Order: structure tokens, then sequence, then C-alpha cells
């Protein structure tokens, strides 16, 4: 999860429409 | 493209015909002429084929989870059929591995990109897309044995440098990352103009000492990737006010600062409290933000989500916030206790995203040695007091005092934001 950062490729989650 | 086998060349007309009504628009209409193809023509691929982007485009209409749950599976169905012209089972399986991420079934995306490096084990785009599919799921260490297969066949590829930095940065190998995100930017190569690479170009060149890292911040500027030289975050809202420090005034969240400075010794109390009798649950800062030293957190509020465990250790203080849905509510936001222990410097970074307002809450501030800097201004913590500013901005944290320093920090949306946006936008 990016919180403080941006470490991740992705910071949200995908779920569809 | 070659998608059309012996069998279906003997009914293009057919094919074309229901194919032009899914141009045209008529997209029920062509769903129910290509699934009378196949129950007319059970082994054609390309009416198989056909059926599944109807649905594809179907399920984009009705904007529904289930009809494209149902595309995904004919794009399946059009390998198992015999005969199938290898440019249709590339594009069929590529689809059914892009839906299957858009719905999150990140697993299942997987398993379909194996499957096409297992049918095409030559085509280097297809090995670049399973580390992709790793990178989304977590899996750095597979993806990182991918793009090492990728750059001993094609060494000049620009995707796989960029990518292959990417996961050198994030293992913390700062100086051998930079070549490789420096030359997959330069090589133009197809994906490489993203603003996460970036990013880490130049904050891994701001951690070794190279001053050039702004030269590609000024760069990923002008490419549209940053709001600025110093607000570089990339899940962003455009229009927003965007300044390094804010006033509680200027925000409007002047009844939370009140009820924060009225009342900040009962806060301060119960993460002391927490301090000296649960340490455990002050976790150590795991973003890989600090040069040297201390940092934990003790979260309360993450992602718009209480933590009841959380909430049991400090109850006045959640008792508090709960009035306020500006901060409770903030999706893209958290509300932690922050400790500091001297000898600890936080290196220059961003926040993921614009949305937010990050406030600090001095709780036990040492006289001398803690200071932050945001964009170009450096300023100072004090107790009972409430600082606000930007963290979307470049900002630097040192702690060099004989003693802890610890605040609470409360995110609050951006106030601009409209209602239905504060609804609408995917957590962080
Ligand atoms: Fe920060």
């Amino acid at each position: 999860k990016c919180k403080d950062g941006l470490g991740e490729y992705t910071c949200t989650s995908l779920e569809g429409f | 493209p070659k998608l059309l086998n012996k069998f279906d060349k003997t009914i293009k007309a057919e094919l074309d015909a229901a194919e032009k009504l899914r141009k045209r628009g008529k997209i029920e209409e062509a769903v129910n002429a290509f699934k009378e193809l196949v129950r007319k023509y059970p082994q054609s691929p390309r009416a198989r084929y056909g059926k599944a982007q109807c649905e594809d485009d179907l399920a984009e209409k009705r904007r529904s989870n289930e009809v494209l749950r149902g595309a995904i599976e004919t794009y399946q169905e059009v390998a198992s059929l015999p005969d199938v012209p290898a440019d249709l089972l590339k594009l069929s399986l590529k689809r059914r591995s892009d839906r299957q991420q858009f719905l999150g079934h990140m697993r299942g995306s997987l398993l379909t990109l194996q499957r096409l490096v297992q049918l095409f084990p030559n085509d280097t785009s297809l090995k670049n897309d399973l580390g992709v599919g790793y990178l989304l799921i977590g899996d750095n260490d597979n993806a990182k044995k991918v793009y090492e297969e990728v750059l001993s066949v094609t060494p000049n590829d620009g995707f796989a440098k960029v990518h292959y930095g990417f996961i050198l940065k994030a293992q913390n190998k700062i100086a051998e990352s930079i070549p490789y995100l420096k030359e997959g930017i330069e090589s133009g190569d197809p994906g490489t103009d993203d603003g996460r690479f970036y990013f880490h170009l130049g904050d891994a060149m701001q951690r070794v000492g190279n001053k050039e890292a702004y030269k590609w911040y000024e760069l990923g500027h002008k490419r549209g990737h940053f709001a600025s030289v110093w607000q570089r975050s990339l899940y962003n809202v455009n229009g927003l006010k965007a300044q390094p420090w804010w006033t509680p005034k200027e925000t409007g969240y002047t009844e939370l600062v009140k009820s924060l400075e009225r009342n900040w010794k009962l806060i301060r109390d119960e993460g002391l409290a927490v301090m000296d009798k649960a340490k455990g649950l002050f976790l150590p800062e795991d973003e890989n933000l600090r040069e040297k030293g201390d940092w934990s957190q003790f979260t309360l509020w993450q992602q718009g989500r209480r933590n009841e465990n959380a909430c049991k250790g400090a109850p006045k203080t959640c008792t508090l916030l709960e009035k306020f849905p500006e901060t409770t509510g903030c999706r893209r936001g958290q509300i932690k206790y922050s400790i500091m222990h001297p000898g600890t410097h936080v290196w220059p970074h961003t926040g993921p995203t614009n949305c937010r307002l990050r406030m600090h809450l001095g709780l036990v501030i040492p006289k001398e040695g803690c200071k932050i800097r945001c964009a170009n201004e450096t300023k100072t913590w004090e107790e009972g007091k409430v600082l606000i500013f930007d963290d979307s901005f470049e900002h630097e944290v040192w702690q060099d005092a004989s003693s802890f320093r610890l605040i609470f920090i409360v995110d609050v949306w951006h106030p601009e934001l409209t209602p239905q946006q504060r609804r609408s936008l995917p957590a962080i």
C-alpha cells in the first residue's frame, strides 16, 4: 500500500465497473 | 492479422456481416448473430471470437461484471477449438488477461499469461506482459526473473529496462537501478513514458547525490506526468488548489483544528499510554523512506476504515475524531500517531495523491533538532498546534534531538473536492 510514499507499482485495487 | 483458418475462409461472408453489426453499434443484434454462427459452425474460431468481442463491448455498455465474466470464458473457448490461427490465439487470450485484471482476478490473469508464454516462447512482449502480472500481484521476485530472461535475449528493450530498474529500486539497490531507468526512459520504446519511472529515477538520483535528478523531474513535468517539479504525485484530480503550506482558515476545517488544539493533551496522553504499555501497536515505517533512524507509526484510520483494535488503545481520541467525516472518510489518507527518534533523516519524497491535505498535531516536540521542509520552506512543530501542508509536494524531515518526537497525523480531503468525488475516488 502507498501511504506516506509511492513505492508500489500500483497504489489502487481493481474491482471492475 | 491473419485470423481466419481454412474453414472460416469458406464462411467469411457470414462472419463479416455480424462483425459489421458490432462495428455499427448494434451490439445486441451482433451478439445474437455470432451466437447463431457459433450454433451453426461450432468449430469456427472467428465466430467464437466474434461472440467474445460482442460480450466484451456489451459488458462495457451495461457496465456489468457478470457479462464480462462471460466474455472471459468465451475468450478461453477460442483456445480449445481446433486449427486456431496463431494471431487469433494471441488476441483472444491477451484480451482475457486484460479483462481479468480489470475485474481484479489478478491470479487468473497470471495463469492466462503463463499459458501464452508457454505457447509462444519466442514472443518477448508476452514475457514483458507476464512481468507486469507479477508486479500487480506483489511478486517482485518472479517479476525480476522474467525481465532477466528478456534482457538476456533482447538487452536493448527499454520496457524491460524500466521494469528491471523499478524492481532494483524497490529492493533498495539504488545505484544499480539508475542505469536501467535512465536507459529505458531514453529508449523511447512503447510503455517507457510513464511518470512512475521518472519519479523513481529522480528519487534514486537524489539519494545517491546526483543533482541531475531535477532535470528528470522537469522532463516529467514537460511531458505531463508531474504537475510541477515539486508536486510529483501521480494519482491526481486536475484543478485542485496546489500550495505546499496551508492555514486552518484556508482549508475550511476550522472545527477540526480547534477540536485538535483544544484537546491535544488527551491525544498525547493516549499515545504515550500506547508507548508505555503497548509498544507492539507502533509499527515501523515500511516504505523505505528512511535514510537512517527509527520511525514508527500507530494507525487508527486507514483508507477510511477504523481499526477496532487500535481504537481500543486510544478510545477517547477515536471518539473525538468520530465527529469529523472530513478525516475519517478520507479514503486516500490516514489518522495515526508518528514517533521519530534522534538520528533520523527521512528522504525527500512525495505522497501518492493530491486529493488529501496532511495535518500534524504537535504532541511531544523536543526544543531542538526537529524540522520539516516542504518545497523550499522549512518549518517546525509546536506542542498543541497544528501544521497543515500538501504532502504531494516534495518534503523532507530531520530528527536530531536528544529525545523522541511524537506527533499526530490527520489527513483530510482536499477542500475543493466535490462530495461526488469524495464518494467515487478509488481508495489509496
Ligand atoms: Fe511524507
